[PDB]
């Protein structure tokens, strides 16, 4: 039914500008006031803007005012935050929301999937895929659990598949962790002591942000 | 600004129990016998999503099961019976005067047996230890409850320096966890020892898993 | 709250003499009788002396009696200020609509207690 497709984030440097767009479907655009509202690292929730369903009436939070500008162009159906002179607490996830009205006692009723913003200074960098085989303990051998370590890349987003999406029960891909202006993370598979040995498994990672694709075959004998 | 004090911060209830998370506002957010007061609750991978306005008042295919009280600067969330599918962060959040304001969230988990890691120790891949570096990975995989505890041994002396610990969100089967710890270290330091181990704490018998960079 | 709900119904619904009553009157009125936190959807206000509109729910004696519903019978001058455009807080923007018309308000123990307020949603 209801649609609304953010999109326009991305690394900005600090002090920098940048432009989000959401484009809404699915019901009569203008009929209704919208919002920004963000999701900081820490997972908080905080409101940014509002614009009312006729557009003469704007709000804002005295931490972006003067910085955030909030608009709509009725004819695309997409409402917009323009952003500048932006601030390292300014990175975050960014959501396009639809206010309900008096009757639904101005609460938001759908929220988009966001679009993500990271100011910085640190630079874009592909990710070194490193294999995960076991060291030499084989007496398991019900199961057999492989690894993929992905390290040091940088603007958050990088996806992790295996066996190009073949493999995906038994997985466990851990959240990144930020070290020094690089991001690490790790993820485990589990699969039977019959297969891997004699059935390839490869880790496939994917860095949009650097559009970069790396494979790695997890090879025996790793100790 | 009209501050909200959600509480608890986290909190795990068992299946069929019930879940109350509270929050409560510095000033009203009523007015014409109404309450400008709403709760969200956000999934893993997900958009925050409508589940209570007006304080009472259920949102769209919202199940009977969460229902929302209280008025003035005092509210409710109510969740029973909890169900698996409802483990989700929740918000409640107020309309009455901008700035709009959040809480600042609940974590809600879901409670289940206790259950023992699997551990699983892998050393620095023969790549990596060509550009220079050395890092030795340790997975603890599908364990109840969340707190847990790693240690790292090099040479039968514990280190601590060069530890990162990472967990998985509870995963929507089973309800267990999952914990990757990664020891970085430099490529002469980890040519410099042998022995290498990770230990797994719960309670009163550690579960340890190791590799020696020779014998392998 | 403060009073009773025929205090309330006077507060809330009930201006004798607007000096003038158009979209200015009703920019106004509503922030002055605290009803732009949030911004209300609509409110209506009925004009005139007092007497006329209790009135409507006088009874024959005094005996306690059930709360009822009732169309006045004679009409009276009421102004209804509608939001437009949607602003949801201040600064609230408000449009006016003039009426004579009867109203139906809850009656009980003779006093008005409660407008109808759906009944000028009109258009």
């Amino acid at each position: 039914e209801v649609m609304l497709v953010e999109s326009g984030g991305g690394l900005v440097k600090p002090g920098g500008s940048l432009k989000l767009s959401c484009a809404a479907s699915g019901f009569t655009f203008s009929s209704y006031t919208m919002s920004w509202v963000r999701q900081t690292p820490e997972k908080r929730l905080e409101w940014v803007a509002t614009i009312s369903s006729g557009g003469g009436n704007t709000y804002y939070p005295d931490s972006v005012k003067g910085r955030f500008t909030i608009s709509r162009d009725i004819a695309k159906n997409t409402l917009y935050l323009q952003m500048s002179s932006l601030r390292s607490e300014d990175t975050a996830l960014y959501y396009c929301t639809r206010l309900g009205d008096y009757g639904y006692a101005y609460t938001m009723d759908y929220w988009g999937q966001g679009t993500s913003v990271t100011v910085s200074s640190a630079k874009t960098t592909p990710p070194s895929v490193y294999p995960l085989a076991p060291g030499g303990g084989g007496g398991g051998g019900a199961m057999v659990t492989l690894g993929c370590l992905v390290k040091g890349y940088f603007p958050e987003p990088v996806t992790v598949t295996w066996n190009s999406g073949s493999l995906s029960s038994g997985v466990h891909t851990f959240p990144a962790v930020l070290q020094s202006d690089l991001y690490t993370l790790s993820s485990s598979v589990t699969v039977p002591s019959s297969p891997w040995p004699s059935e390839t498994v490869t880790c496939n990672v994917a860095h949009p942000a650097s559009s970069t694709k790396v494979d790695k075959k997890i090879v025996p004998r790793d100790c | 600004d009209i501050v909200l004090t959600q509480s608890p911060a986290s909190l795990a209830v068992s299946l069929g129990q019930r879940a109350t998370i509270s929050c409560r506002a510095s000033e009203s957010v009523d007015n014409y016998g109404i309450s400008f007061m709403s709760w969200f609750q956000q999934k893993p991978g997900q958009p925050p999503k409508l589940l209570i306005y007006a304080a009472s008042n259920q949102g769209s295919g919202v199940p009977a099961r969460f229902s929302g009280s209280g008025s003035g600067t005092d509210f409710s969330l109510n969740i029973h019976p909890m169900e698996e599918d409802d483990t989700a962060m929740y918000f409640c959040q107020q309309s009455k005067e901008v700035p709009l304001t959040f809480g600042a969230g609940t974590k809600l988990e879901l409670k289940r047996a206790d259950a023992a890691p699997t551990v699983s120790i892998f050393p620095p891949s023969s790549e990596q230890l060509t550009s220079g570096g050395a890092s030795v990975v340790c997975f603890l995989n599908n364990f109840y409850p969340k707190d847990i505890n790693v240690r790292w041994k090099i040479d039968g002396s514990e280190r601590q320096n060069g530890v990162l610990n990472s967990w998985t969100d509870q995963d929507s089967k089973d309800s267990t966890y999952s914990m990757s710890s990664t020891l970085t270290l430099t490529k002469d330091e980890y040519e410099r020892h042998n022995s290498y181990t990770c230990e797994a704490t719960h309670a009163a018998s550690p579960i340890v898993k190791s590799f020696n960079r020779n014998e392998c | 709250q403060d009073n009773s709900r025929y205090t309330h119904f006077l507060t809330q619904h009930y201006d004798a003499k607007p000096q003038g009553r158009d979209d200015r009157y009703c920019e106004s009125i509503m922030r002055r009788r605290g009803l732009t936190s949030p911004c209300k959807d609509i409110n209506t206000f009925i004009h005139g002396n007092k007497r006329s509109i209790k009135a409507i729910c006088e009874n024959k004696n005094g005996n306690p009696h059930r709360e009822n519903l009732r169309i006045s019978k004679s009409s009276f001058q009421v102004t209804t200020c509608k939001l437009h455009g949607g602003s949801p807080w201040p600064p609230c923007q408000y449009r006016a609509t003039a009426g004579f018309r009867n109203v139906v308000v809850a009656c009980e123990n003779g006093l008005p207690v409660h407008l109808d307020q759906s009944i000028f949603r009109r258009p």
